[PDB]
RNA sequence: GGCAGCCAACGUGUUGGCUGGGUAGGGGAGCGUCCUGCAUCCGGUGAAGCCGCCGAGUGAUCGAGUGGUGGAGGGUGUGG
RNA sequence: CGUAGACGGUGAGAGCCCGGUACGUGAAAACCCGACGUCUGUCUUGAUGGUGUUCCCGAGUAGCAGCGGGCCCGUGGAAUCUGCUGUGAAUCUGCCGGGACCACCCGGUAAGCCUGAAUACUUCCCAGUGACCGAUAGCGGAUUAGUACCGUGAGGGAAUGGUGAAAAGUACCCCGGGAGGGGAGUGAAAGAGUACCUGAAACCGUGCGCUUACAAUCCGUCAGAGCCCUCGACGUGUCGUGGGGUGAUGGCGUGCCUUUUGAAGAAUGAGCCUGCGAGUCAGGGACAUGUCGCGAGGUUAACCCGGGUGGGGUAGCCGC
């Protein structure tokens, strides 16, 4: 899917547009993805109770990889005639991330 | 300057369709049968006209047989052969389906209701008498097969 | 009894077309295209819509109950049509709207638009609309841009042309149909029309003939 | 004072003479709703539906006329 | 940018954000249709054209008599086919067909057997389409669905979708045993709090203005004083080409639809609201009425070729 675990992105849309985060899971059954940072929200727990704050899943579609450079790029794919493997592409410049 | 916007029917050619028992105003209540009766239910049979024997019915058929092995021909003018020949010549079969003056696959014969003036050699199956009178009269030629 | 400049990609011209009246110098019939317009988008119509009357829905065969000493009203099936859950009323079919029309008819319509459309000027002549062997929309862009500013052009190209047709099919405003499949509904809809060279004389062609 | 039908004169729609109660029923001209075509346009700077006010049409009504709810689609025109 | 401006979602109308679309590619193993090398089977004991004369080619059948079916043919003058029951033929100068019947000439060989191609159908699967419906509609079934439930039966047969962008679904405090609530916070909004979008009418009140307890009533209309509110000019309220809500009091005043000669009728129907509910549909069918083209000519069906409504198609049709 090109956004995967262990990767940075940045927020597009959402009050939280222009923050640089890293991704903790992802959930590609509902193509939601969950991010550290953004979606700052509050969560009432009673057992020892009080007010707790979690980080709320944001839609895949709203975030984009950021490149080594600090600029979100598309991602492209190629193939390695070596091995066969498949590596993304940082399609503003080509680079293998 | 026309565009799809500027099409129109023509004045008169759509008449509006008739809402039947779609309210008082117009039509209500009835439906266009009026009051209670098997015309306001469903129908009544054309043939029937109440129960004395119809017109078709008490009179009697026509005698005589329809003769099914009847031979048909289709007759051409004399007068008409002569205005759409004014140079005149040979005619036949090929040259009158040409003409469009009878079908291509029917038989043909010829009377002589019109005049003849121009010299005509027709060929064709069946001649009457008027028609050969005109074709010998005008100079010409006539020979059936 | 009109001219047009054939006109090439290089901007230079290449010919002369000459274009007879009685094919495009008929008085325009409102009412004539109207109807052929009108059958045009009826037979594009599909009929394909059904539901389901009071002696094709499930069960219900036998009287809701007696008629005398119940004290309700008297109904006759479960499933009438004044029943919640019935049937319908009179249920439409699947079915067409087909439209004969006389050929005079719809060569009459076709030739009164194309005759107001050369009274209009906006009939051309291009001798090929892209280079061979190289599909590209956007010299296709660039080459409509110049020719005219219309939002919507229709083109005329010859059937074994690919390359054209190809790089022309992207572009929403603009559309491209074969001189044989010319209709009036697509001479109406867009604003500019043009002809290719090969296209124009087989059409001419095929007329006189 | 006004609308409407028939008729006569002249004109590129004014004048003049009459008529206008109506069930079954006949004829003529229209309003509104849904869904398509296109030229186009409105709308989170608030659409549709909801609830009023003011107006205008001989009618079914209309108001690209506005106020409070609503937060996502609709409209003019000529057609079918 | 585009050989991709189809379609959904992301906090509001996104081809430049993603799912993705044009376009290319790709299968170790398996299955259905299409070619290419051992092997198998037949006959060249057979084959082609040439001059006279002495049991077989389909049998209880064709046909016949009666009794019945199906071809338009309903015993009518009744051919042809089939069947039940009885009889019953020839092997070629033999037969039966040629619409009760035969002389001369005219066309085919019955009782034996099978045979692809055009056609009908869609429980199932795939890819699409819709001037088809959007929760009383559409399949009975968008949800525990042929479930609950009724009937021991064959069976019958329901109603029930929407919080939000995401559960961020209200920590904590207080009243109350709980249910229930008020703040504080979440959220754009809680007039979105799970009984959850929009929330009308019938329905049940509260508060405010006016009226009514001497009053005889299809309950309204036409006048109409008073009280209350409002808008301008003018002062403490008074007019003004004034509106609004109430209306004391007088004139008139017998609901609506049916079916009826005749209804307020003590004749029928309606407790009320919200939706549902009625001239629709196919045919070269037919007639007459407007509209369009040609014209002594007007025209096509089925069908063939174009992801497309286009081009072909003279078989027929209607008057001359
Ligand atoms: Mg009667
Ligand atoms: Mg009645
Ligand atoms: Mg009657
Ligand atoms: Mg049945
Ligand atoms: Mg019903
Ligand atoms: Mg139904
Ligand atoms: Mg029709
Ligand atoms: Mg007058
Ligand atoms: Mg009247
Ligand atoms: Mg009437
Ligand atoms: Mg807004
Ligand atoms: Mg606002
Ligand atoms: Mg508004
Ligand atoms: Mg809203
Ligand atoms: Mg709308
Ligand atoms: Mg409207
Ligand atoms: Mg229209
Ligand atoms: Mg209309
Ligand atoms: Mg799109
Ligand atoms: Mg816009
Ligand atoms: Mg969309
Ligand atoms: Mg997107
Ligand atoms: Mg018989
Ligand atoms: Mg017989
Ligand atoms: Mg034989
Ligand atoms: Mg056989
Ligand atoms: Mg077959
Ligand atoms: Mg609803
Ligand atoms: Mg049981
Ligand atoms: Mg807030
Ligand atoms: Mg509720
Ligand atoms: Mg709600
Ligand atoms: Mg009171
Ligand atoms: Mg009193
Ligand atoms: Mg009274
Ligand atoms: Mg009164
Ligand atoms: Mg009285
Ligand atoms: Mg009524
Ligand atoms: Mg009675
Ligand atoms: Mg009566
Ligand atoms: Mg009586
Ligand atoms: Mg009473
Ligand atoms: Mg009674
Ligand atoms: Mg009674
Ligand atoms: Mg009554
Ligand atoms: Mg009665
Ligand atoms: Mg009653
Ligand atoms: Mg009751
Ligand atoms: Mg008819
Ligand atoms: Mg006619
Ligand atoms: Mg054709």
């Amino acid at each position: 899917m090109k956004v995967h675990k262990g990767d940075t992105v940045l927020v597009i849309s959402g009050k939280d547009k222009g923050a640089k985060g890293k991704v903790l899971v992802a959930y590609p059954d509902r193509n939601k993805v969950l991010v550290e940072g953004v979606n700052r929200i509050k969560k009432h727990t009673a057992v020892s109770g009080g007010i707790v704050t979690q980080e709320a899943p944001i839609h895949v579609s709203n975030v984009m990889v950021v490149d080594s450079d600090g600029k979100p790029t598309r991602v492209g794919y190629r193939i390695d005639d070596e091995t066969g493997k498949k590596v993304r592409i940082a399609k503003t410049n080509g680079k293998d991330i | 300057v026309i565009k799809l916007h500027d099409l129109k029917p023509a004045p008169g050619e759509k008449k509006a369709k008739t809402r039947v028992g779609r309210g008082e105003g117009s039509k209500g209540k009835t439906a266009g049968r009026g009051t209670k009766g098997t015309k306001a239910r469903k129908n009544v049979p054309v043939m029937f006209e109440g129960g004395q024997m119809p017109i078709h019915m008490r009179l009697p058929k026509l005698k005589g047989f329809k003769n099914r092995f009847r031979t048909e021909y289709q007759v051409v003018n004399v007068g008409d052969i002569n205005k759409a020949f004014p140079q005149g010549g040979t005619v036949g079969v090929d040259e009158l389906v040409a003409k469009g003056l009878v079908r291509k696959n029917s038989l043909v014969k010829v009377l002589g209701d019109g005049k003849l003036t121009v010299k005509v050699d027709v060929t064709a199956n069946k001649f009457s008498g008027s028609a050969r009178e005109a074709i010998t009269a005008a100079g010409g030629s006539a020979t059936e097969l | 009894t009109l001219k047009v400049d054939v006109k090439t990609p290089a901007g230079k011209t290449d010919g002369s077309v000459e274009l007879p009246a009685e094919l495009f110098d008929v008085e325009p019939n409102i009412a004539l295209m109207h109807q052929v317009v009108t059958a045009q988008l009826a037979a594009k119509r599909q009929g394909t819509h059904s539901t389901k009357t009071r002696g094709e829905v499930s069960g219900g065969g036998k009287k809701p109950y007696r008629q005398k000493g119940t004290g309700r009203a008297r109904q006759g099936s479960t499933r009438a049509p004044q029943f919640t859950g019935g049937g319908t009323v009179h249920g439409p079919k699947p079915r067409d709207y087909s439209q004969r029309t006389p050929k005079k008819m719809i060569a009459a319509a076709l030739r009164g638009a194309l005759s107001d459309r050369a009274r209009n000027d906006r009939i051309h002549a291009v001798t090929e609309l892209v280079e061979g062997q190289t599909p590209s929309t956007k010299s296709a862009k660039t080459f409509l841009g110049t020719l005219t500013e219309n939002k919507k052009v229709l083109v005329v190209i010859g059937r074994t042309d690919e390359v054209g047709a190809k790089s022309v099919r992207n572009l929403p405003g603009v559309h491209v149909i074969s001189p044989d499949q010319l209709n009036t509904y697509d001479v109406l809809n867009a604003d500019d029309v043009v002809f290719s060279v090969e296209a124009l004389n087989a059409y001419i062609s095929a007329n006189s003939k």
